[PDB]
DNA sequence: TTGGAAAATTTGTTTCATAG
DNA sequence: AACTATGAAACAAATTTTCC
């Protein structure tokens, strides 16, 4: 049944549309963390070479 | 009615515009934290260097 | 590898860009081949200042293009191009979630290598976006970059390591046949008047082409937009002369970073080009 | 191997139905 | 009662993948 066939892939889309805006936010949360973490790394090895 | 009709094709186009525009600004966020994060990455590997002196 | 890496010390250098487009072949055909260079020859690459007597291993994988920070496509793989009746260059095949190729640098010949063992496969989208972690989506993301490594063994130990990548490559049949493409400007700046004339180089260049500038701020938010007068009566299917349009706030004191893009149709449109105006 | 393009899949658009 | 926002249906346009 084409009808039903393209009725799954539009529900499929959709749902597509959903997951991917997930994953996004799920990414934009870690990449602030490491940049948080690689910030501090960047601040220590930093007053180090200052030091040396 | 042509009216009630051409409006909701508005209240459609506007609905899905901005959804659109929603995953357009979750994207462009990433990709500037990707770029802070290769910067932060390329800072560390440069200190690294000179640690090694 | 995601991490940084620069064209070190010793200074990498990609000698033959490969050519523009290179469609990429399915895992349900046979292999197109290796990507070439505009002059029927292959893409070749050279380490530049490696005064020494012992063969290193250039590393080659499939990475992104366009206006991001370079990592493996994971759309696209090399392709170990088994070569043809004369096999120029060797090669060693390894993964990590993208095929990476390994192929000799000899001292003989001059620390050079000609890339002709190295084909694109194009792995199928909803394979790809199925896998959690990925964000990216495979509709129309079809350009790609050779990207070229090398580990440059010390006398103190150390390791110093490069990457090169080739200019963007285009992967898809109609895309190669649908989207502009700029492969040269004639300038990359001028000063907030704008007027002078800006010539572009690239391919599938016809009328329906338009040229747009466009201002951003950080946030990706969009401020400006003017479409630039391109001069169109007689040229060549595949170069622009743009009349750079008047910047909007001629009155800035630092310079301002705009981009422009060849367009066709609605979503027929090039990657994003860089220019800039200066203030007077 | 190449080049082309039918076949298959996705995504966009206009309507309807319909909750709020 | 009337009207916007939204998911889902149908069918068309766009883009990818299989076939020749």
């Amino acid at each position: 049944r084409k009808r039903m066939r393209n009725r799954i892939a539009a529900s499929k889309s959709r749902k597509r549309k959903l997951e991917r805006i997930a994953r996004l936010e799920e990414k934009v949360k870690t990449l602030k963390a490491q940049n948080s973490e690689l910030a501090s790394t960047a601040n220590m090895l930093r007053e180090q070479v200052a030091q040396l | 009615r042509r009216i009630r009709r051409e409006r909701n094709k508005m209240a459609a186009a506007k609905s899905r515009n901005r959804r659109r525009e929603l995953t357009d600004t979750l994207q462009a966020e990433t990709d500037q934290l990707e770029d802070e994060k290769s910067a932060l990455q390329t800072e560390i590997a440069n200190l690294l260097k000179e640690k090694e002196k | 590898w995601p991490l940084s890496s620069q064209s070190g010390s010793y200074e990498l250098r990609i000698e033959v860009q490969p050519k523009p487009h290179h469609r990429a072949h399915y895992e349900t055909e046979g292999s197109r081949g290796a990507v070439k260079a505009p002059t029927g020859g292959h893409p070749v690459v050279q380490l530049h200042g490696y005064m020494e007597n012992k063969p290193l291993g250039l590393q080659i994988f499939i990475g992104t293009a366009d206006e991001r920070i370079l990592k493996p496509h994971a759309f696209y793989q090399v392709h170990r191009i088994t070569g043809k009746t004369v096999t120029t260059t060797s090669y060693e095949k390894i993964v990590g979630n993208t095929k990476v190729l390994e192929i000799p640098l000899e001292p003989k010949n001059n620390m050079r290598a000609t890339i002709d063992c190295a084909g694109i496969l194009k792995l199928r989208n909803a394979d790809i976006e199925l896998r959690k972690g990925e964000t990216d989506i495979g509709r129309k993301n079809t350009r790609v970059r050779l990207v070229f490594r090398v580990h440059i063994p010390e006398s103190s130990g150390r390791i110093v390591s490069l990457q090169t990548a080739s200019n963007p490559i285009e992967c898809s049949q109609r895309s190669a046949h649908e989207l502009p493409m700029v492969e040269r400007q004639d300038t990359d700046s001028c000063l907030v008047y704008g007027g002078q004339q800006m010539i572009l180089t690239g391919q599938n260049f016809t009328s329906e082409s338009k040229v747009v500038f466009t201002e951003k701020t950080t946030d990706g938010q969009q401020i400006w937009e003017m479409e630039a007068t391109v001069d169109k009566d007689k040229s060549q299917p595949n170069m622009l002369f743009v009349e750079i349009p008047e910047y909007r706030n001629k009155h800035i004191r630092t310079p301002v970073k705009v981009n422009f893009y060849v367009i066709n149709g609605k979503r027929k449109r090039s990657q994003p080009q860089h220019f800039t105006y200066h203030p007077v």
